[PDB]
Formats: structure tokens, sequence, C-alpha cells
């Protein structure tokens, strides 16, 4: 029954600002503590901050890398929680979850201020920090069973589609997820392992397609 | 990390497995435990001294001692194959919270398989443009947890490294790729670069030298 | 610090009283001052009926009734000293009641105050000398000592 619908995630420039919202339902929101948690690309869950309830005067606490740049607020009349992110940095990129937050303190063994725990989570809203404008990829061949692939370097934004030999060669072709480089540009690799009994007959071509830049590139991968 | 968790743990189906979270703040505070699957919201499993939310299977149990919190899964099921995060205070008495690094729990469904590692050097067309990139490709491994490290000659490289999180592929084995970016007037300088790959405790190395 | 503790939040309660009599006596100054809602006592006994707070410590049993912080307007504590031991159900799952003679009614709406005050109580009810003083001191002296150590 509990739903936590986050929104506002998208592309934003470093130094810029972005506001995230979360719409809560199915619980007493007036009295609930609420937390933001983020998952940076390829990493684990990271606690961002938490706003308390009326008994605590709605005080907020923040994670160290974020203190002084982020502001958590709420509007209880509409069951919304907010994250205002200023002075954005590249490493602020990630998936941002809103979480309903419980409080626990065992009398005989506890230590103040007890512990907080995250009893309901949204599915998150994705934030991408980057100063890059739209850019088509450069397709470099990865010459060599024998493994031969295509390096799809330095494109923006996502996504890129890659096929091999025009939509025929499909046996054992892992197109890998892309990574968001420090430049703010993406890179992915796509490879196909094939027996060495085939690098003398029919040649191998990969078809890269990047719609946001109107880019399409066919590269041959032949050994030197 | 203030809270340290094992990177990955395997368990046979129906067997019992314990994963652990360790840190100074656990001497004063309890931990809570979360399950997360790729692309899904985390779910709370256990918190405090002995609290399990309704709807959580009673085969999940938390305990704690000293600087250590444990989650025990009695009789692991295929649906338990997931990532597990612990959370507690970042320091004794703190109002802040923190998460451990996550443990990838693998419930074994197929034989273990070492990874096949290929390391590609920058192509000459790629060096024509004043750019160089090492592309280490890791495929067909199980369980799907691999630590990658890069080397220059024999010294570690942490700068300019990008490694993809292991992606589940068709045969339910796993793939992952790793990139070491650098300038051409830097790759021709070193004697050799190396992509070292650690899987289930053993380490394999692939090396390239500027010569082609 | 942000906890309201006045001299008339300390009472000696006479012989013939039951659990519900004590909760209503201790809540009375808090409601009169506006620290809690008018039905705060109802919410305490309801909560006490389902989640007991008897602490079977020696030499003197202790109870710590309270309810949800949403029923608290401003942080306050009310203290009762019982002339006779009145039984409370054990807060840790026993049928054997707790002969309580000291009652700490907590009316705290702030979580950081709740854990700190509970921490302080746990230390204080393990201090036999202190608990011994509470059974002989008058309301003013009980107010003075408690006001001192919860200031800090």
């Amino acid at each position: 029954e509990v739903q936590l619908v986050e929104s506002g995630g998208g592309l934003v420039k470093p130094g810029g600002s972005l506001r995230l919202s979360c719409s809560a339902s199915g619980f007493d929101f007036d009295n609930a503590w609420m937390t933001w948690v983020r998952q940076p690309p390829g990493k684990g869950l990271e606690w961002v901050g938490r706003i308390t309830g009326p008994g605590e005067g709605w005080s907020v606490d923040y994670a160290a890398p974020v203190e002084g740049r982020f502001t958590i607020s709420r509007l209880n009349s509409i069951n919304f929680l907010y994250l205002e992110m200023n002075n954005l940095r590249m490493e602020d990129s990630g998936l941002y979850f809103c979480a309903r937050t419980g409080k626990y303190y065992d009398f005989w063994s506890g230590y103040p201020p007890g512990e907080e725990y995250f009893q309901d989570w949204g599915r998150g809203t994705l934030v991408t920090v980057s100063s890059a404008s739209t850019k088509g990829p450069s397709v470099f061949p990865l010459a060599p069973t024998a493994a031969l692939g295509c390096l799809v370097k330095d494109y923006f934004p996502e996504p890129v589609t890659v096929s091999w030999n025009s939509g025929a060669l499909t046996s054992g072709v892992h197109t890998f997820p892309a990574v968001l480089q420090s430049s703010g540009l993406y890179s992915l690799s796509s490879v196909v392992t094939v027996p060495s009994s085939s690098l003398g007959t029919q040649t191998y071509i990969c078809n890269v397609n990047h719609k946001p830049s109107n880019t399409k590139v066919d590269k041959r991968v032949e050994p030197k | 990390y203030e809270l340290t968790q094992e990177t990955g743990v395997s368990v046979a189906l129906g067997r019992t497995v314990t994963i652990t979270c360790r840190g100074d703040s656990l001497r004063s505070h309890y931990a809570s435990w979360y399950q997360k699957k790729p692309g899904q919201a985390p779910i709370l499993l256990f918190y405090g001294k002995n609290n399990r939310p309704s709807g959580v299977p009673d085969r999940f149990s938390g305990s704690a001692s000293g600087n250590r919190a444990s989650l025990t899964i009695s009789g692991a099921q295929a649906e338990d194959d997931a990532e597990y995060y612990c959370s507690s205070r970042d320091k004794s008495g703190s109002r802040l919270s923190v998460f451990g690094g996550g443990t990838k729990l693998t419930v074994l469904s197929q034989p273990k398989a070492a990874p096949s590692v290929t390391l590609f050097p920058p192509s000459s067309e790629e060096l024509q443009a004043n750019k160089a990139t090492l592309v280490c490709l890791i495929s067909d491994f199980y369980p799907g947890a691999v630590t990658v490290a890069w080397k220059a000659d024999s010294s570690p490289v942490k700068a300019g490294v990008e490694t993809t999180t292991p992606s589940k592929q068709s045969n339910n084995k796993y793939a992952a790729s790793s990139y070491l970016s650098l300038t051409p007037e830097q790759w021709k300088s070193h004697r050799s670069y190396s992509c070292q790959v650690t899987h289930e405790g053993s380490t394999v190395e692939k090396t390239v030298a500027p010569t082609e | 610090q942000g906890i309201h503790f006045r001299r008339h939040y300390v009472r000696h309660l006479p012989k013939e009283v039951s659990q519900n009599d004590i909760i209503k006596a201790l809540a009375s100054p808090l409601i009169n001052d506006g620290m809690v809602v008018s039905d705060f006592a109802d919410h305490v006994i309801t909560r006490e009926q389902n989640f007991p707070t008897g602490l079977p410590v020696e030499p003197v049993g202790v109870a710590i009734p309270h309810t949800d912080s949403k029923y608290v307007r401003q942080n306050a504590i009310s203290v009762g000293i019982l002339a006779e031991p009145v039984n409370f159900e054990d807060a840790g799952g026993e049928p054997d009641p707790v002969p309580v003679r000291v009652v700490f009614m907590l009316a705290l709406g702030n979580w950081f105050d709740i854990t700190n005050v509970l921490w302080w109580i746990k230390a204080v009810i393990q201090d036999e000398d202190f608990m011994q003083q509470l059974l002989v001191m008058n309301d003013d002296e009980i107010y003075q000592s408690i006001y001192t150590r919860i200031s800090e």
C-alpha cells in the first residue's frame, strides 16, 4: 500500500542546481521521518540526509560530502518530500531514492540516539551531472577462438545501439554497458568471439547507431 | 567504508549462510539489513536487536556482538540471490546514518566458472587521434563478482580506471569490461600495462606492451 | 535542555491507588500546563496495557509510562513516588509483575530527548544510592536533584 514516487531526475550541469520531489502515500506522513539515499553508478547505497518530524522542529542532518550544498524540506499538506541540490558535482550522479524512516531504541542495550531504519523505499529518480553537449561516438576497431570488437568512444548522451555484420552475426556477442567517464562522455564496447577459422573468409563489421546525434558508423575489424 | 561487508558470498541452495557488517559504531548501535535486486527498490529485512518486518521470511535473522552485525539466512532459496546492505550510525552517538558496501550473495545454480580475460591495446587508428584506451574484457564467469585492478609496469593504477558492474548475460554467466584511459604520449612510455582480475580468490593477469 | 520540569511535576502518591490512578495523577499537571493533549492519560494506559514498562530493578521497582510523541505538545517529565508497591507488567515479557514504587511518566515529543532521557533513566535506576534517596526525599528535593542531572 505504501508508495513513494520520486521525480525530477534528469540531466544537469556541474555548478547547477536541481530539485527532486517525492510523493508519499499510505502512511501517516505528518509524523514520519524521511530520508534520501543515492546509488552512484556502479556503487552501493549512500545515505544523503534525513528530515525529522514536528517533535524535532523538522531538523535535518546531511551526509558529509553534501552538507552546505543540499537542502531537504517537506510540505506535509501535500505529502511531499524535497531535495534541493545546489553546486552540483560530477560525483553527485546516481539513482536517488526516498525512504520512509523508522526509529529504534532498545532500553537496556541502547545508546542515544538509537538507530534509524528504512522501512519503505521508492524506486528512485536518476540524476546525471555532466557539462557535455550532444556528441556522436568515434568507432575504433579492436583487432584480435578469436575475439574482435568495436570501441564506441566519447558519445553523449545515451543510448547507443550496436549490431554486428548488419543484423546477422549474433552468436556470442556481448554488448557491454557504457560507463560515464570523467569528461562527462560515455564509452561502451561491443565484442564477438569467433573461431580463427573465420578471420580469412567473410569480414566483420559492427553497426553503431546513436540517434540523439544522428550518427551511424560501420567499422571493419580486421587483423593487422 | 565505516561499515565493512564482504564483497561477495556463495551458498548452496537450501544451505545456511551468514553475512557480516563490521565497524566501530556497531559497539554502540544496532544495524539494519536490506535486500536489493538490480533495478528494484531495496527492502528492509531486519533491524534492531530482534525485529523482523511482517512479510519478511523468518529464515532471515540478525544478531550482533562487539563491532559485528550478522545476517543469517537459514536455508537459502534462489529468490534470495541479491545484494545485501547493512546500515547503522556512522559513529557512536551520531545523528547521521551510513551504509556498508553491500554483499553480493550468490545462491549457486550452475557450476563455478573462471572468467575469460582479453586485454586490447589502443588501435593505431585510435592513436592517430591523440588518444589511447586500454579495453579489458571479462566474460563467462560465475559467480558474478570480480575485482579488477590495473598496473603500469608493476605499480597499481587507480587513476583513469573505469570498470563496468558485472552484467548478467544469456547463459546466466556474467560479463564485465574495464577501461584505463591515458594519453598516447604515456602508453608508448611504459614498458607494459596489466589488467589483473580476481575471481573467487584467484587472480589472473593479462598484459600488453606498446609494440604493434 | 528543552525539557520542561517544574516543581509540581513531582508527587508522592498515597496508599490505595491502581495503575490507572497513578497514570491519571501524574498526567494531571502536564495537561493543566498544556504539555500534552487532554486525553494523554487514556493514550498512556492503552499503550501500557499493550506495551508494559515495568522494570524489575533492585532495590525498588520502576515503571516508565508514556505514549506516542504525537500526543505531546512540549517535552516534559512527571514523577511519582508510590507509598506502596503497585504492580506493573514486566516490559520484557514476563507474567511476574514488577512491584513498582518509582514512576517516570515521559511526555517527550522529540526523539533525541527520548533516547537521552531513557539513557539517563537506565543509569539512574542502577544507582542504588540515588534510588534510595528518592524514597525518602521530599518533593522539592526530588525536584532539585532531578532538575540538576537532567540539566546535566
